[PDB]
């Protein structure tokens, strides 16, 4: 479970104000969040990888906490 | 010499013999060669003056015309107190320079 | 400068090559043996709060190079002058001197 | 010196040998190719595992040979 | 005749230090018992990589040196950017015939506002700790990671007056497992009695913060 | 003096923005190297298209016929087989020593 997908994200969030997010409810040690080059802006999925289990259960509940510029993120296993 | 990794100092124990360096040695540290800063004077052991040996230069070993000095960094290191630093073998460098003149020459 | 300005020089770190009439070298007592370079540091350099402060020249007004200098450099050639007390040391009147 | 120019500095000739070798022979490589350093070295940006080279010219005799062209080709 | 990582464990005193080539050594309890004493800073880490020091594809692109700040004060870099500017232009006949008629007074800045940016703006740089050694990666691994309980001003985003909002759901789904030890308001940390936070306002007025010895 | 590899990589670059008239301004990127060893190491060497490739079966009956026809005269040769003169002598002797054995 240690790393966890999440979808439906606004550019303006970032993967430093990720980390930050989800350290809210326990720390991301791996922080993913793509930069697409071409277009320069970011589709708004991610790839969380913790310390250990511990991390990963949380994540699926961490996902009803977070509210992203008024609207949700998926979080679930990976 | 820093410059010349196969010199080798003296390092007997220091007397009162007072080190000299020649006219192209005048003003540099014997120990790490620089130019600046005198700090101590250079003492020499006896068999280093022995003789003829009186008076040469310490560091290459041409006919003393000043008194050598340890720099103050050398001073402060304490790089002055490990002993004679007259240099006792002239290394692969000064021979290869004669063979090379002698040849042209 | 002239001849009794030059106690008022300040001195290079290394030793001039030339020994004769040196004042860098160790025999001359110029350079002397456990100097602290933190003690001697204001003399013969620009010191703002010190002795030798920022000059200008006192006749075109344009700052000087040289610490305790009060005419720049080509004021005191062109005059023919000591750039530190101002006495003459050469005379100028069949010298067309030329900047250039 | 003004009226009829007088002597040679050799050295800076020799800096501006090595700037008009460069100016050259970098006109021949194209802009993705070759990416300058902070230093002023070169590194080719074909090959994988970017090869740094000192000079433009060893850059060129770089890109001559058999390894840069099979890297080359996969891409 | 060795010792296993795992004995090698249990006989250290501290046995988060060991690795996997600890045992190899010649006398591994005096190792052992060196990386787990105080103050004391490891091996550099590349001594194992097969990859020479600093020699990597990412620092291909390092950008040039800056000029601290006090320094670009003085406009330094704007003269001699200009200067080296005409100086592309200018053909070897050029630059060799004022070479023998030479240009006065062209990149001059006064003498007090050079002093003063050493004298009056120096600031000290950033500096690091004994004992935190450079490795090649360290400059963009330096984000590290701020803990629940401790929120940035940006996460501005939630925009709700000061509890959190997801408490109002982890008291409903529970304690997370991940965190044992974890203290949260109104699950198991005051808002019992809440006499906490009164013990440091009783405190901080108790302290005299006044530095012995410091210059008048 | 000799050639190494760089400055092959310069004279061959010199030669196809400056062309085959200016041997003077060529020398002037080199290193020691005068116009006319520019020159000689264009055409005996660094020209595209000098062949640098295997002797077809034509081309090596024609070296050995020609050079019963005017012996000795390789820069006669040379044109008339479409290889340099030094490369035509080289083969030529290689021949020489596979027929005697
Ligand atoms: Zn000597
Ligand atoms: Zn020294
Ligand atoms: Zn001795
Ligand atoms: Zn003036
Ligand atoms: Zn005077
Ligand atoms: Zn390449």
């Amino acid at each position: 479970d240690a790393t966890v997908y999440v979808g439906g994200l606004d550019e303006k969030v970032s993967e430093p104000l990720l980390w930050e997010l989800f350290l809210q409810a326990g720390p991301v040690v791996n922080t993913h969040m793509p930069k697409d080059r071409v277009t320069g802006q970011h589709q708004g999925y991610g790839f969380v990888e913790f310390l250990s289990e511990e991390d990963a259960d949380y994540a699926i509940k961490i996902m009803n906490m977070i509210k992203l510029y008024g609207k949700p993120i998926r979080v679930n296993k990976a | 010499a820093k410059h010349h990794p196969d010199l080798i100092f003296c390092r007997k124990q220091a007397g009162v013999a007072i080190g000299r360096l020649c006219e192209k040695c005048d003003g540099k540290c014997v120990i790490c060669d620089s130019y600046v800063r005198p700090c101590t004077l250079v003492r020499i052991c006896d068999e280093c003056n022995y003789g003829s040996y009186q008076g040469r230069c310490v560091i290459c070993g041409g006919p003393g015309v000043s008194d050598a000095y340890y720099c103050k960094e050398c001073t402060i290191q304490e790089k002055d107190r490990d002993g004679c630093p007259k240099i006792v073998n002239l290394g692969s460098s000064k021979t290869d320079l004669f063979y090379e003149r002698k040849k042209y020459g | 400068v002239c001849e009794k300005c030059e106690k008022k020089l300040g001195t290079v770190i290394t030793p001039d090559t030339w020994k004769d009439g040196a004042r860098n070298t160790t025999e001359s007592g110029g350079r002397k043996l456990n100097e602290n370079k933190a003690l001697t540091s204001k003399k013969a350099r620009f010191d703002p709060y010190g002795k030798n402060k920022f000059s200008t020249c006192r006749i075109c007004k344009s700052s000087v190079h040289q610490p305790g200098s009060h005419y720049c450099q080509g004021c005191a050639y062109k005059k023919g002058i000591c750039a530190m007390c101002g006495k003459k040391v050469l005379d100028t009147k069949n010298y067309k001197q030329t900047s250039v | 010196m003004s009226f009829k120019r007088e002597g040679d500095d050799w050295s800076q000739l020799n800096v501006l040998k090595k700037r008009r070798v460069g100016d050259l022979l970098a006109s021949y490589i194209p802009e993705d190719e070759a990416l300058m350093l902070r230093d002023g070295r070169f590194a080719c940006a074909i090959c994988p595992h970017r090869p740094v080279l000192d000079t433009l010219a060893m850059l060129t005799a770089h890109r001559a040979g058999k390894k840069h062209l099979s890297s080359l080709q996969l891409f | 005749n060795r010792f296993t990582v795992a004995e090698l464990k249990q006989l250290v005193a501290r046995p988060d230090v060991v690795e996997m080539h600890d045992v190899t050594a010649q006398d591994p309890k005096l190792l052992v018992h060196l990386k787990a004493t105080r103050n004391s800073v490891p091996v550099p880490r590349h001594w194992c990589f097969k990859r020479k020091y600093l020699q990597g594809k990412r620092g291909i692109e390092k950008p040039p040196f800056e000029l601290p700040d006090f320094i670009k004060r003085t406009g330094i870099q704007e003269m001699r950017e200009a200067l080296q500017e005409k100086e592309e232009q200018k053909t070897m006949k050029s630059k060799m015939r004022e070479k023998v008629r030479p240009k006065m007074g062209k990149i001059d800045i006064d003498y007090q506002k050079l002093h003063d940016a050493f004298f009056k703006w120096q600031t000290k740089p950033k500096l690091t700790i004994h004992g935190d050694l450079y490795y090649e990666g360290k400059e963009f691994e330096t984000r590290l990671k701020k803990k629940p309980g401790d929120l940035s001003d940006e996460l501005i985003s939630l925009g709700m007056p000061v509890p959190p909002p997801w408490l109002i759901a982890m008291q409903r789904y529970g304690p997370p497992p991940s965190y044992p030890n974890l203290k949260i308001p109104g699950l198991n940390s005051p808002i019992g009695t809440n006499a906490a936070e009164f013990q440091t306002k009783t405190e901080e007025e108790e302290i005299d913060r006044t530095p012995w010895g410091e210059l008048e | 003096g000799v050639w190494r590899n760089t400055e092959d990589e310069i004279l061959k670059a010199a030669v196809m923005k400056y062309g085959k008239n200016q041997w003077s301004r060529i020398a002037s990127l080199l290193h020691r190297k005068s116009a006319k060893q520019c020159k000689a190491r264009w055409y005996e060497w660094l020209d595209p298209s000098i062949k640098k490739t295997e002797w077809s079966r034509e081309e090596e009956e024609k070296l050995l016929h020609l050079a019963k026809l005017m012996p000795t005269q390789w820069r006669t040769i040379a044109p008339i087989i479409g290889r340099t003169a030094a490369q035509c002598l080289e083969h030529y002797e290689f021949l020489l020593d596979k027929a005697a054995q």
